[PDB]
């Protein structure tokens, strides 16, 4: 519920907030972090970042490495990184041993690593490893600014036009029922097709216009909790 | 705001406020349904006139009016007696001395209402955010000020009383002189061995001491020896006094006694019996559950020093915290509507020649120029339009200096009292009825 | 690089409320000063209150005085409203008497040399004509918040009743920060603390005790060191 | 400062199952217990502690922290 | 009205740079007001010298690639600002480094000029290829906290210089976290841990004493306003 929330946000790209200092090159993960304490960096951002001696390196880093004319190995020496700081901060709750990992991290993928986890390392580690987490979790979770407001749940615009159209739809099957041509029994099972069809095309409308950095969207998406039909009956129609 | 929530959520909404216990000061909703009042008055609970006259003597314990003709009659205001599931139902006197009365007009007010209007709880600030896991899966934050200022505390009266009954072997005696007890332990208890009042009491304590008459004991040597060498006596009785029950406390408020000798009829046996109302001020703790009106509930987690407490632009620490996981999954919805309109009736708002669209209806109502601190009704299924709160947001008059510390969205800047950073983005805030 | 020493200017708004600013902080520093400022001068701030009282002919707070339409348990509440300062380290008894109809009024309590209260127009209760208010009031100093719980230290004297005390005289604290006129990339920040106070005390000696709570627990750092 | 100081892999490890592990661990505490109780008896069978002691302390966490040093042995009948 | 228990700083040393303090019983709800206030000061007011400005002859600022040396110009950045300095000229100060033929151009090699010490002559610069050919100046300035790279036209007057980001604090990072413990039954009082690694410059213990000083002076500013007391000891 707000584990993978707080997670969610400290490891995304950037564009969730606006990104400033993005596309820069820092001495040390320190040094990124004192950045960030001044405000010029923003913790979801893409930035060039060095990393310490011992620290794996990516599955598919192995083969490519730096430009020299001597072999090198790479998976535990110095090494630049394509990533984000807050990616550098939830891989430090990880352990050390622990290969990098440079994808947004949902829910999915957090409960793959756990089970990876729990597979190749003892299990003082995974219990260890899981505190991190939660403490790391609950602070970004504060910081996330995840809320509830009235403008927040924004209903679709579209929506007034789509069920005005289906209405007269409607209503020809009604009209055509009132002539006899047509059983009751028929018409309702054609009426309730009709209408199921009305429901999907209302959630398309409104999973369009929402973006990706309000809060409603953000904590299904990321699979916190709830559902995309409980996201649909809050603002778009219920239906039947 | 009935209407936005779901039906499942509204059931345990409803079946809630039959649970809320009665506090020491009560105060009504700032903002709910009109309906409130007229349930108040029709209930027994508070007490309303039934002649039109002139009040003549305001007192604690009764109220003396005289009506034209020139009868009076005197209501004689119930204090602090214990209910059928204990919570008191302590009367207050709202009028004052020299007021007229209106027939059907109400003279004192009851427990958990206020002004002859229904009134379950308080209204508190409340903030929807997640705040550091402590109002994890749907518990509650709360700031230290509301057990410091006495803002959700509740009388609790218990009432436990015990028999003095004729046995085979004779009677019980209700008496001071307990065999085998230290000097201290009966201390409080006055002359007849009847605990004192106004004598604060724990677990264990003697409430009024009873002794066995006889029992037919088989002493072992060891005991027989021991009779000797302390120069004791059996006494032949055994203790049963009644004693405080396990986890409880409180301050003996008053005690009833009948006597078979009296003229007061018993039940056959019971020579005497011996009633005692233990009454205690319990203050809101962890545990404790606590509600709204939309069916929203959970445990208080953990009371959170004031300083520590997520602040406004203007100081003001807000007294309740709530997860917003909670509210879509849930879907009810009903509460955040509540809350936006909550805020709008705690600072109140301006419409004058506005001549806006959304005001017109409002216009007729006469609900366009309202004061601070003013109650706001929305009935249960003709309440206010969402239309109405989105452009009353707009317009909340400035408190203090000339801002106004929540935004048209309705939510508002959140200092971080404890690392007092900023929080980066906007928190919806706003005045919310917890029972 | 610039070397620049802080200093504090004082300028007074209301009689209980004042603004502090410091202008020459350091980048990114202004709203932790703030903070922690705030946080000692909210939660320990010498001050007095009432810690128990005493009324004639009543045994506990849920029973009724004759005569006065305000239940003891709502004089209890309404007491606690009131505020006092007291120099005495010592606790000082206060003296309250009334007979005949009108309206107790905190300016009515006798105080003692060198005890003295500042909102003599609070309400307490309202009299009759039949009735008759007589009480004994106990005042302390401390800080903090104190529960009547551990107030509770006499026995037999059934007619005493604790009350829970607020000694803290502040009211609230406000701090902004903004950027400062001097021409660098760091921008450095000037903090500004809005104080607000009970009448008890100004919000001057209120920030001077506030400043020296802080430098013996911030002078533990560098003396313990070296 | 916790249940899980001797922990859990190494434990295992000496054992070779974890059944065997907590009734081993249990005879064990039973013996040392049993030593504390001859109150001067003195009798030869029973065994202290091999490892230094806390000033109080559980038998059952001395019997844990001797199965960790693996000085202890344990056989199936 | 006096503290029950005086707190004590102590100190527990991991590393020659890298350090952890405890504070002992201390009154509750004062170890964030303390800890927060104490990381804020000892990353930012601390004054220190580093590099602020690079210049390598005979290359512009969009031109990447720098012939005779393998690595391009973000690790030679990179590398140069992790450099650490000792300075008291309290001026800018320009330091020179000229170096031919194949190898490893380092630290020890740079000569400094009066008044500027570096500390750590072991870390690798550049690698050389062929004929070395690497000719390289760089501005040193003693400053305090942390400061953005920012354009001072210094590339109009010479393309070949460029800005650097610089780290003038001595301390690296500062992680803070507060516990609660339970003293004469009560467990209502925090614990601070605070976290303190720092570079090569200045030992760790002695930073907090330069950090603890100035938050003395700047809270015994409130003094001024009125003399009062309050129970210590």
């Amino acid at each position: 519920q707000d584990m993978v929330l707080g997670l969610f946000f400290l490891t995304t790209d950037s564009e969730g907030r606006s990104p400033k200092g993005e596309g820069r090159a820092f001495g040390s993960s320190a040094e990124a972090i004192m950045a960030f304490d001044a405000g010029d960096l923003t913790l979801q951002a893409k930035i060039d970042i060095r990393f310490p001696v011992g620290t794996i390196p990516p599955r598919g880093f192995e083969p490519p490495a730096r430009e020299e004319g001597e072999p090198e190995w790479q998976q535990g020496d110095t090494f630049t990184l394509k990533t984000t700081l807050g990616r550098a901060l939830f891989n430090e709750l990880l352990p050390e041993d622990y290969p990098f990992v440079d994808y947004e991290v949902g829910k999915k993928q957090l409960s793959e690593i756990v089970n990876d986890l729990a597979e190749r390392y003892p299990k003082v580690i995974v219990a260890a490893t899981l505190d991190n987490l939660k403490a790391a979790g609950f602070f970004w979770a504060t910081r996330s600014g995840v809320t509830v407001a009235i403008s927040d749940i924004v209903v679709p615009d579209a929506k007034k036009e789509i069920v005005k159209g289906y209405e007269g739809q409607d209503e020809k099957v009604q009209k055509q029922y009132e002539r006899g041509l047509i059983t009751k029994e028929e018409r309702t099972q054609e009426l309730i097709a009709i209408w199921t069809k009305a429901t999907n095309e209302v959630a398309e409308a409104m999973n369009d216009n929402f973006p990706k950095t309000n809060p409603v969207s953000m904590m299904v998406n990321s699979g916190a909790r709830g559902n995309m039909m409980q996201m649909r009956q809050i603002a778009g129609m219920r239906g039947l | 705001f009935l209407e936005h929530d779901d039906a499942n959520r509204a059931l345990m909404g409803a079946n809630m406020m039959r649970q809320a216990v009665p506090l020491i000061k009560s105060e009504s909703p700032l903002v709910g349904t009109g309906m409130e009042y007229r349930s108040a008055a029709d209930a027994g609970d508070v007490v309303k006139a039934e002649k039109a006259g002139v009040v003549q003597e305001v007192s604690a314990d009764y109220i003396t009016t005289t009506n034209d003709d020139g009868t009076y009659i005197t209501y004689r205001l119930a204090k602090f007696s214990r209910s059928n599931q204990g919570t008191s139902v302590n009367q207050k006197v709202i009028v004052a001395e020299g007021d007229r009365i209106i027939e059907g007009q109400v003279l004192a007010d009851g427990p958990a209402t206020e002004n002859g209007e229904m009134a379950l709880g308080k209204n508190l600030l409340v903030a929807f955010m997640p705040w550091e896991g402590h109002n994890y899966e749907d518990a509650i934050i709360l700031s230290q000020r509301l057990v410091q200022d006495d803002v959700l505390s509740s009388i609790h009266i218990e009432e436990h009383e015990v028999d003095a009954r004729d046995t085979k072997l004779g009677p019980e005696e209700i008496t001071r002189d307990i065999p085998n007890v230290s000097e201290e332990v009966l201390a409080d208890l006055d002359e007849r061995g009847i605990i004192r009042i106004g004598a604060e009491v724990v677990a264990g304590d003697i409430l009024v001491g009873k002794v066995t008459p006889k029992g037919e004991t088989e002493l072992t040597p060891e005991e027989r020896l021991l009779r000797a060498i302390f120069g004791e006596k059996a006494r032949e009785v055994r203790d049963t006094s009644l004693k405080v029950p396990h986890g409880e406390i409180g301050k003996v408020i008053g005690v009833r006694v009948f006597d078979r000798e009296e003229g007061d009829e018993l039940p056959p046996g019971v020579n005497q019996l011996v009633r005692v109302y233990v009454a205690q001020k319990r203050k809101i703790t962890d545990g404790d559950k606590l509600a709204g009106r939309h069916g929203n509930k959970g445990v208080i987690s953990k009371i959170n020093p004031i300083e520590d407490m997520p602040f406004l632009e203007d100081g003001t620490p807000v007294d309740i915290i709530l997860n917003p996981l909670a509210v879509p999954s849930r879907m009810n919805p009903g509460q955040v509507l509540e809350i936006h309109l909550g805020w709008l009736a705690s600072r109140g708002w301006d419409v004058s020649g506005l001549a806006e669209e959304w005001a017109q209806r409002l216009q007729v109502i006469g609900a366009d120029k309202v004061e601070p601190g003013t109650n706001v009704a929305t009935p249960v299924f003709d309440g206010a339009r969402e239309d109405e709160l989105a452009g009353l947001l707009q317009h909340t008059i400035p408190n203090r200096d000339g801002e106004r510390m929540v935004l048209p969205s309705g939510k508002a800047r959140l200092f971080d009292g404890r690392s007092g950073e900023p929080f980066p983005e906007p928190i919806s805030v706003g005045y919310m009825y917890i029972l | 690089l610039i070397a620049q020493r802080p200093s504090l200017t004082e300028e007074v708004v209301d009689e209980f409320r004042s603004r502090f600013v410091i202008e020459p902080l350091e980048p990114g520093f202004g709203y932790t000063l703030g903070n922690s400022l705030r946080r000692t001068l909210l939660s320990s701030i010498p001050g007095a209150a009432v810690t128990s009282i005493r009324i004639d002919g009543v045994l506990h707070e849920f029973t009724t005085v004759p005569g006065v339409k305000e239940d003891v348990t709502d004089l209890i509440l309404n007491i606690k409203q009131l505020v006092v300062s007291s120099e005495h380290d010592e606790p000082v008894v206060m003296y309250l008497r009334k007979q005949g109809p009108g309206l107790v009024t905190a300016a009515d309590i006798a105080p003692p040399a060198g005890v003295e209260v500042h909102n003599p127009d609070l309400v307490l209760a309202t009299l009759n004509g039949k009735g008759k208010l007589e009480m004994e009031l106990t005042v302390e100093r401390g800080r903090g918040y104190v529960s009547a719980v551990q107030n509770k230290q006499v026995g037999q004297e059934i007619g005493r009743i604790p009350v829970d005390s607020i000694y803290s005289p502040v009211l609230k604290v406000t701090y902004k920060v903004e950027a400062t006129r001097v021409e660098q990339r760091t921008d450095f920040d000037k903090l500004i603390v809005d104080v607000e106070t009970k009448q008890a005390m100004r919000p001057r000696d209120a920030m001077a005790s506030a400043g020296k709570t802080l430098v013996e627990l911030f002078g533990l750092a560098r003396e313990l060191n070296i | 400062e916790g249940i899980i100081n001797p922990p859990i892999d190494e434990l295992l490890e000496a054992t070779d199952s974890k059944y065997s592990l907590v009734i081993y661990a249990a005879k064990r505490a039973r013996q040392i217990n049993a030593y504390y109780s001859q109150l001067g008896e003195g009798l030869l069978e029973y065994v202290g502690p091999l490892v230094d002691t806390h000033v109080h302390e559980k038998p059952l966490s001395i019997a844990l922290r001797e199965i960790n040093a693996g000085l202890l042995t344990s056989e199936a009948i």
